[PDB]
């Protein structure tokens, strides 16, 4: 099926805008295609859109460009960064999925996600909400959004970036979350009062709560029990 | 305040507003806040100063029980830095409205080292030397040791244009360390309380002692070269407790009157000379009321303007605030 897919490749090269380089993008999605690789990168290329893509591939890597939406994603893809794109939809991932990336983008929801995901970055976006999270889930970027509240914290999640929103609840904690260190961001948020889960929280986890709407009250107790590690800044 | 250090402590509020992430100051010093090298602490006037070292954590192990090592000391050394040392990742820091990119929502990207979570659970059952290297022992003690577990950096060439006051402009090529976080290796008042102080420390010295300190600090007004001597002289003395010497008067002066020296009178001197440090083109104002006996004007002028603002982070008050030390300080020994 050599044959068929150089024709889409070639449909999709000369329906170009005056500004892409979609013949340095038929090269790559050539030799992809016939070498069957592993990983197919389009990067920096200005790039409006993009073909059907290769199968069987394992990354994708279409980062700096102008896409605002994605073709549909290879059946077993394991990496996908679509860093800096205008995308405001990302279409339904599979359940091979373990890394994605699709920050600086324009994105306000996202779908669901797979369970084995361990890595979602998808800070400098516009999310209003978050679908519910991976167990498998190690580190989460969601800063600079328009969340509002967090979907329960997973069993092995270590790293949390969810500053610079407008978040006015904390999530919950797990219980069986026994690695060694959490460090959990939340700072520039609109929280006002501390929960109650932030009692029987080992000093495994350092939490960052600086320029949130602490009021008064909470901000005194917080003075005192100081003497978990947390900023109050 | 250059533009580097406007734009670092952008990046620490961004990733870390009130946390332990540090900002690197200078862009030229950069290259030694990187993981698994060693720095040094003092506290100052203004808090803690951060201090490179040419160290690293395997020049500090203890590996007197290892018995395959009698250039693969070297060679085993080396590897366990560029082993336990991951990159996690990257991250977006939006800049604010003052700063623009040459060549819209402006951001820039770093990319963020971590030594592994593995190695750091083992630090506390490695053993460290008794005896540091002499490059470190002689100017701090092995308390104030840290290291370096956390680093940010930019990806590539970042030339940002600022017009917070105009035209300020900093280039900072790639792989610049810009922010990081340390670990302790081993295990505060208000401002004018810690200069009342500083000095109360110094009103206990006699008059000569008073004088031999203030003609030493004159001295050091807009020479770098002498108040950099005059800091690591302190600093040694200090530590080694004794005395043999071109700056006689000022280091003789942290002894009493028994022949002891005083650590808080030494203490006294290197937060002022630290202060200095935070001076620029106004240690010239300094020196030249210190000669036209115009020193009560310039602490009223800088204290009215003092008063009138409570109305780095702030690099304004941070210059305001070495000058009120410095100047105090200065106007108090010439009673």
């Amino acid at each position: 099926s050599n044959e068929h897919y150089l024709r889409i490749l070639t449909e999709w090269e000369k329906n170009s805008s005056p500004g892409e380089e979609r013949g340095i993008a038929f090269n790559r999605l050539s030799q992809c295609f016939q070498n069957q690789e592993a990983v197919l990168n389009l990067s920096d290329l200005n790039l409006t859109s993009l073909p059907e893509l290769p199968k069987h591939i394992s990354a994708l890597i279409v980062e700096n460009n102008k896409l605002t939406s994605l073709p549909k994603l290879p059946a077993f893809l394991k990496e996908l960064n679509a860093d800096n794109n205008r995308l405001s939809v990302i279409p339904e991932l599979p359940e091979s999925l373990t890394t994605l990336s699709v920050r600086s983008n324009q994105l306000e929801n996202l779908p669901v996600l797979p369970n084995h995901l361990t890595s979602l970055f998808v800070e400098n976006n516009r999310l209003y909400n978050l679908p519910a999270l991976p167990e498998k889930l190690k580190f989460l970027h969601v800063y600079y959004n328009r969340l509002t509240t967090l979907p329960d914290l997973p069993d092995k999640l270590e790293i949390l970036c969810a500053q610079r929103n407008n978040l006015v609840t904390f999530p919950q904690f797990s219980d069986r979350n026994n690695i060694r260190q959490k460090e959990y961001y939340f700072h520039f948020n609109q929280i006002t009062t501390l929960p109650e889960s932030f009692s029987q929280l080992d000093s495994s986890y350092r939490i960052n709560i600086s320029g949130n709407p602490l009021s008064t009250r909470v901000l005194q107790s917080l003075q005192r029990l100081t003497s978990q590690i947390y900023f109050s800044d | 305040f250059s533009v580097f250090e406007e734009i670092t402590r952008i990046v620490v509020k961004e990733m870390d507003a009130g946390g332990d992430m540090i900002a690197v100051r200078s862009l030229v010093d950069a290259d030694r806040f990187r993981c698994f090298h060693l720095v040094g602490e003092k506290r100052t006037f203004f808090g803690c100063r951060h201090y490179t070292t040419g160290l690293t954590l395997m020049d500090i192990l203890d590996t007197d029980g290892d018995k395959w090592l009698d250039g693969l000391q070297g060679q085993k050394a080396e590897f366990q830095i560029l082993d336990n040392v991951d990159s996690t990742g990257e991250l977006i820091v939006r800049l604010p409205k003052e700063i623009t990119i040459s060549g819209h929502h402006q951001k820039i990207k770093i990319s963020e080292n971590r030594i592994s979570q593995q190695y750091l659970a083992t630090l506390e059952n490695r053993k460290l030397k008794r005896e540091l290297p002499f490059s470190f022992r002689s100017i701090n003690t092995r308390e104030n040791l840290y290291l370096v577990t956390e680093t940010l950096e930019t990806v590539k060439e970042e030339t940002l244009k600022s017009d917070r006051q105009g035209q300020r402009e900093v280039t900072i090529p790639p792989n610049r360390v810009l922010s990081y976080r340390v670990k302790q290796l081993v295990f505060s008042r208000n401002m004018k309380e810690k200069l009342e102080d500083m000095e109360s420390v110094l009103k206990d010295l006699t008059e000569e002692k008073r004088k031999d300190v203030l003609n030493s600090l004159a001295k050091c007004l807009g020479k770098e070269d002498i108040r950099q001597d005059l800091e690591q002289r302190v600093s040694e003395v200090l530590i080694s407790g004794e005395l043999h010497d071109p700056d006689k008067p000022l280091l003789s002066s942290l002894f009493n009157a028994a022949g002891v020296l005083v650590e808080a009178r030494a203490k006294a001197i290197l937060d002022f000379l630290d202060a200095l440090l935070e001076l620029s083109e106004e240690q010239q104002f300094v020196a030249e009321a210190l000669e036209k006996g115009t020193l009560p004007l310039l602490k009223d002028q800088v204290k009215s303007v003092m008063e009138q603002n409570w109305d780095d982070y702030d690099p304004e008050a941070r210059i305001l605030c070495a000058l009120y030390v410095v100047v105090s300080i200065l106007l108090e020994l010439a009673e």
